[PDB]
């Protein structure tokens, strides 16, 4: 059954000896022991110090309080002591700091009864255990065809993507109109904006939503995205919840921050993630899918079950820009020292290769995308093949447990 | 009606379609100021990292007007002789509220300077509008 | 025509592919179908299962050979149609193939399209129906076909008494076509528009003097009452589609189920 | 006679007010809830997916339990 | 109005026709006087501000 | 179904002819052969040349027959073009069904080293009872 | 996380110190450590001993302030008389937490020994497709 | 058994579009299916670029060679044109950039021999396989 | 309307103005400190200080009126 642990604490009771130390261990190890087994969720509502800090982050759910909860190891006194930075107790461990900065928190409430009924729309989405069946609502699917039951709000998404590639819209969009009721309840809304995550429902089955967010980054995969959501599938995948993936991805965020701080390594945590992840796993396509971000957000030979792409979508392998300086450096070599109109060749190229080529129609050819459909369909599509898809038996190697990146 | 020329463009071609940027923040604006040189001159200087100053309508390219907690000097009659200044040096008028200067700020000003906004960070007073928030923490430690 | 530049140019474009999928060859060769009275592969799928309950898949997909000239002709769907969709509300997974589309022959694609539905059927443990009607191998594609068929054999093996996989034969099963529908559970033919064969009149001309036609060689007659490889042989495609709907009333979707 | 019966318990109506009350109540009186051709279909079935130690007593107390519980 | 600032002048009268291209209102801001445009021939409905007022950019000065 | 079906080690050399639907049943790759090994003398096609040059290239090999041509042996000339090119190991071998085309000594050598490889296999069915082979 | 799942043979040597949280995570007792040994240098507590006795001598600490006492010196000797009482392997020991506290040249004996015997060990976690490590 | 890759790169095949793509995707979930299964050890000796860097960050153990290794997933060209920094290959992904800063590489070699010699050292600690017990 | 009134639950730590002083809009009224932060409010209209109700130190509530026109 769920496990709600409400958190505040100075640490360890000095007085008492290594022994609150001992019970810290214990308390730790059993949540090691219940993580992927029971729900867990942790709210914080006060300062969580010292080893108090602990058992929230290996809990499944963080929720704090705006103002009045923090979190961290070691006070501002012994920072101050130790490095000089003069630092307020809010600044160091609120909870901004831990959504906006450290990703640590997945909800911060204005109050206490919003943390609560937030904990209480978290617990309506999970089953009580890894085990159980999932908390289905009662809904009466309608009879006929999916293009003979398009809604008026199904129809509002033929005309949502703007005709400009580069020009972004919010993804919300999407994800409230193939959601039941618009509802959705999300997760980290604070961190890692270019990547939205969160529940919803279709036709009453919970799922999990992975989406990203053309106005962030241009909808980039960055560090704090690709850990935003390679955490949040494996908790539905633990859960059974099935994964649906809105995917508009240029590519990785270019930068040396990016470099150095291991984008390689910590980006491999969502491949690692969507590739393990044996839930049911639908992948609608609208506009971008380039390069290694076409293969980490939900393609085909990753097990995606279900692919459908948009009319706008746009999947290649890298940007016409790019490729046609590659494919075609031989004619703008020779155009060059002919003393030609270079660009209004590459120009030209470049146009031969975006109607050829950056368009969904050549992977479909090659049947990585399994329909492209009109974007009022997705609803339907998406809750068709759920319904497929609700059970499935995938092989895997035995093993005693993955290896992960950290 | 001004017509303006477009030059000769170089060898080079445009090879990338876009450039994904971090959105720009809507009200609080957070920045790091390198403390002093003058710091010192004032009788709690930690205010300014203590306050949500408030940008006033008459900012502009010559500098950012703050309102806040008034700045105390230490000796209020103290003339300050004049020193060369630096976009996004942030002057203490006597009055106490800040200014943070822009890029066409006087080459020298008359008033101290408590702190300067980092390099990693000027280029964000680029983008704060009238009405915006704005804090502003310490670069590394504060000490006299 | 809407500029392709523009979301709803590219929709409008969208929309012409599809209806491009219904005829890949041509209104001419439809009415050809029908003149010989019968169902094209669409059709077939159509009658079979519930309205509205078919969702296609691949759809779009064309051949990739370059083999002999084959470059100059990529129909869309490669000769095959395949989806899932309801039967009596219970859900299935489908493959039919057109006969219209190089006589039916089992290409690259064409091959991957039947696998991608082996592999749905399997994973989600509904019964698979296929409906055969090809003319054996694409020659010009060579060996890749002959792996294609090995795949899809295996996908049969590994399916084997996991699923109910049900086979229709519709028209001339030639070469490695007659295999699969030999390794599926039930074989339901057509009484005088359908035949199975491994080699045709020609070669066992050759090799033996013996002198058939494809009916005596191979009709549902033949394997009904000597070779004992149909189950049944229904007076015409509705009656097939009957006795495949009356079969799946029997039938759990998968060994972990209780029959209905 | 051991059937449990709607009561009246207050007011006294008259029978077409009791009509009324009894097609208000009749037509919103749920449907089949709990189906009668609920099949069993154990494809898939979470206890499957899980890691089991190979002398995981699970093995007997759920796994086994809840394939052979009918 | 394009931006935060102050109405330091209101140049038109309730209900008052205007021509495209004539000004409505006047507002410090940027440490300049920034003047408002009309957009449009129409006449200036329930004109909504008063000279000396502090308002926020994106509030309706007139419809149009 | 036999061959599909069994998951010990399964080895596969293939010398002269593997032709048609009996390349499939006689161990091919995707059949779940471990390891296929080709003799230099291998010949993997769909069809012999004799029937495939029937196929291909017809009509063309009707209009050499109107304009006159002597297609008896145009047709002959066309097969060698046939079997030059496709009746081969090496089609099969870019394509990688088969993994290695060995001097034929090398058999032994080969089928040794492989089943030294392959004595333990993990392989993964979907759960059944049993099957339902053909009867 | 890593270190409370691990299944396999956990030894713990304990050289110098071992406060707070650290305690915790470098393979306490209670996280599962199969064998804990300390060396008699070991330093074992809930935090060093400066910040201890502020805390828990807080009363006079404050008394002596505001009777002009040398504090300083005050500190010192509570200070002192904290880290010879508290700050060692013994009370660990006496919790049990350290199996046992040894001469540094019986580290490789102990180490080998229970290397030795856990080779194989008959410990599992309750069943899970995968846990959900903090990522 | 252990897979040992040795990854040289340069990316996908501009000319060959997606499907280098869904080769990759397809790569790497074996690399995650053999992910705690068997031991893979990844040995970089050239430039990896673009999706050729996840499949190492997959494996086990990532061995770069110092001064002619390279792994990083977009060029300095075009994190030129958006950040603006200069940098060169070296700089932004270089053996000791992924040791010293992000944290990926687990061994510098002198050398190519000296990255050999430290992958046969790794493998005589490593079992075949999760089923199997270490040497 | 004409009231200045405190925009959060704090402790007014400066008064800037008295009664009688002219002001204008943006000028500053009074700092409120609240969660350790220091929290301007200011003048949304030109006038005068009037009604005048409060002073250095006060805990006030949030909504509480500091000041008129
Ligand atoms: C591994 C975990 C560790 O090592 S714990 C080390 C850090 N613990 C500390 O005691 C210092 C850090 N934080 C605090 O204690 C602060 O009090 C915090 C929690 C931030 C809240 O401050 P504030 O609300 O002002 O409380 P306060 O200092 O006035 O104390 C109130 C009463 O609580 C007690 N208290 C507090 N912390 C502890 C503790 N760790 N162990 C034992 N008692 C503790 C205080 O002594 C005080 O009780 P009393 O009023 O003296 O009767
Ligand atoms: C697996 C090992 C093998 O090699 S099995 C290869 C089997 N090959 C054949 O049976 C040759 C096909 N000829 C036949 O007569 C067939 O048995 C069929 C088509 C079933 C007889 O049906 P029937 O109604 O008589 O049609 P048809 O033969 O007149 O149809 C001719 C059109 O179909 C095409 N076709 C046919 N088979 C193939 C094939 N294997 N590869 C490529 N194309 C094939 C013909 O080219 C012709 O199409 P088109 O009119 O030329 O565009
Ligand atoms: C998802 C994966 C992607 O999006 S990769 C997109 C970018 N691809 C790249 O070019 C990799 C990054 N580029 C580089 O920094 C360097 O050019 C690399 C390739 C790493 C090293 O090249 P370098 O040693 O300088 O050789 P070079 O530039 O003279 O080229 C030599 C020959 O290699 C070829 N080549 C290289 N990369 C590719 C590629 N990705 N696709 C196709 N061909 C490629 C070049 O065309 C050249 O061929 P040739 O010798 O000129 O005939
Ligand atoms: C607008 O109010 C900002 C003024 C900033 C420049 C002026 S110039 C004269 C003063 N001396 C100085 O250094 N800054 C002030």
């Amino acid at each position: 059954r769920p496990l709600i642990g409400i958190n505040d604490g100075a640490g360890a009771r000095i007085q008492e000896g290594v022994v609150s130390l001992g019970l810290y261990s214990r308390i730790f190890h059993n949540n090691i022991k219940a993580s992927g087994v029971i729900p867990q969720i942790s709210l914080i509502m006060g300062a969580a110090a010292g080893g108090h800090v602990y058992s929230p982050a290996l809990t499944d759910f963080v929720v704090m309080v705006d103002q009045t909860s923090q979190m961290f190891i070691t006070g501002p006194d012994v920072i101050k002591t130790v490095t000089g930075e003069d630092v307020t107790m809010e600044e160091l461990g609120g909870a901004h700091t831990h959504m906006a900065k450290s990703g640590t928190a997945h909800y911060v409430a204005s109050g206490e009864q919003d943390a609560f009924d937030y904990v209480r729309d978290l617990l309506s989405y999970l089953p009580p255990n890894n085990y159980a069946d999932p908390p289905l609502y009662p809904v009466a699917i309608p009879e006929g065809s999916i293009e003979e039951t398009l809604t008026d709000e199904d129809l509002e998404l033929d005309t949502l993507i703007p005709d400009s590639p580069n020009q972004p819209y919010d993804m919300h969009e999407v994800i409230t109109r193939i959601l039941d009721d618009d509802e959705f309840l999300e997760v980290q809304a604070g961190y890692a904006g270019n990547i939205v995550v969160g529940f919803g429902r279709v036709e009453g089955r919970p799922v999990g939503i992975v989406a990203n967010q053309p106005t962030q980054f241009a909808g980039c995969l960055d560090i704090n995205a690709s850990e935003k959501a390679a955490r949040f599938i494996r908790t539905c995948d633990c859960f059974n919840i099935p994964i649906v993936l809105l995917v508009d991805v240029p590519g990785f965020l270019p930068g040396t921050d990016q470099e150095y701080n291991g984008i390689i390594r910590r980006g491999a945590k969502l491949l690692y993630a969507y590739g393990e992840a044996t839930v049911a796993k639908v992948t609608v396509i609208t506009r971008k899918s380039y390069g290694g971000a076409y293969c980490v957000m939900g393609s085909k030979d990753m097990g995606a079950d279900v692919v459908v792409a948009w009319p706008t979508a746009q999947i290649a392998v890298m940007g016409a820009s790019g490729a046609v300086g590659f494919v075609y450096r031989q004619q703008l070599k020779e155009a060059a020292k002919n003393g030609e109109d270079v660009d209004a060749l590459r120009l030209e190229l470049q146009q031969t290769y975006e109607d050829t080529l950056v368009n969904p129609y050549i992977a479909a050819e090659r049947g990585y995308v399994d329909a492209v459909i009109p974007p009022s369909h997705t609803r339907g599509y998406v809750a068709n093949a759920l319904r497929l898809l609700e059970r499935k038996i995938v092989q895997m190697p035995p093993k005693k447990h993955g290896n992960i990146p950290l | 009606g001004d017509v303006l020329p477009v030059g000769e463009h170089t060898d080079e071609f445009p090879e990338l379609d876009q450039a994904p940027v971090a959105a720009i923040a809507e009200d609080v604006v957070e920045l790091q100021v390198v403390p002093g040189p003058r710091d010192d001159w004032f009788v709690d200087p930690d205010i300014l990292v203590r306050t949500n100053w408030l940008v006033t309508n008459r900012s502009d390219r010559v500098g950012m007007r703050l309102v806040g907690m008034p700045l105390e000097y230490r000796n209020p009659d103290r003339q300050l002789p004049s020193e060369g200044a630096t976009r996004g040096a942030i002057q203490v008028p006597p009055n106490g509220f800040p200014v943070i200067l822009g890029p066409d700020h006087p080459v020298t000003g008359g008033y101290p300077v408590i702190g300067v906004v980092t390099e990693e960070d000027i280029d964000k007073l680029g983008q704060v509008r009238p009405g915006q928030t704005v804090r502003l923490h310490w670069a590394y430690p504060r000490r006299p | 025509q809407v500029d392709i530049h523009t979301t709803a140019g590219k929709l409008a474009d969208l929309k012409r592919r599809t209806e491009e999928t219904l005829h890949p060859v041509g209104e001419a060769a439809v009415d050809k179908v029908h003149a010989k009275g019968k169902l094209t592969a669409r059709e077939r799928i159509l009658a079979l299962l519930d309205e509205g309950s078919f969702v296609e898949l691949d759809a779009l997909a064309k051949h990739r050979s370059t083999n002999f000239g084959l470059e100059k002709n990529r129909p869309l769907g490669d000769g095959v149609i395949t989806g899932y969709g309801t039967i009596d509300g219970r859900d299935v997974c489908i493959f039919s193939q057109d006969a219209t589309v190089f006589g039916g022959s089992l290409g690259e694609v064409y091959g991957e399209k039947i696998v991608k539905v082996q592999e749905l059927a399997i994973k989600t443990g509904r019964p698979l129906i296929g409906i055969n009607d090809g003319a054996g191998a694409r020659i010009q594609e060579g060996v890749v076909s002959l792996g294609l068929y090995s795949r899809i054999f295996h996908n049969n093996i590994k399916a084997s008494g996991v699923i109910p996989q049900i086979s229709l034969i519709m028209g001339a099963a030639a070469g490695g076509h007659v295999y699969s529908p030999a390794l599926t559970d039930f074989v339901v033919m057509v009484d005088q528009t359908s035949q199975m064969f491994i080699t045709g009149p020609d070669v066992i001309k050759t090799v033996t003097g013996e002198d058939v036609t494809m009916e005596e060689l191979g009709g549902a007659h033949t394997h009904m009452a000597k070779s004992g490889t149909a189950h049944y042989v229904a007076s015409g495609e509705q009656d097939a589609f009957d006795y495949v709907r009356d079969l799946l009333s029997y039938l759990p979707p998968n060994n972990y189920a209780d029959p209905p | 006679d051991h059937e449990a019966h709607i009561k009246v318990l207050r007011g006294e109506p008259t029978p077409e007010e009791m009509a009324a009350l009894m097609a208000v109540l009749a037509s919103a009186g749920g449907g089949p809830a709990e189906p009668v051709k609920k099949e069993r279909n154990m494809w898939g079935h979470p206890v499957d997916k899980l890691r089991y130690s190979v002398f995981s007593w699970q093995r007997v107390t759920l796994l086994e339990r809840t394939h052979m519980r009918r | 109005a394009p931006m935060q600032g102050t109405v330091v002048k209101v140049a038109v009268e309730e209900g008052q026709e205007v021509s495209a291209g004539d000004l409505v209102v006047v507002l410090e801001a940027m440490k300049m006087e920034n003047p408002v445009t009309a957009h449009k021939d129409g006449t200036i409905t329930g004109l909504a501000v008063e000279a000396g007022a502090a308002i926020t950019q994106g509030t309706v000065i007139a419809e149009i």
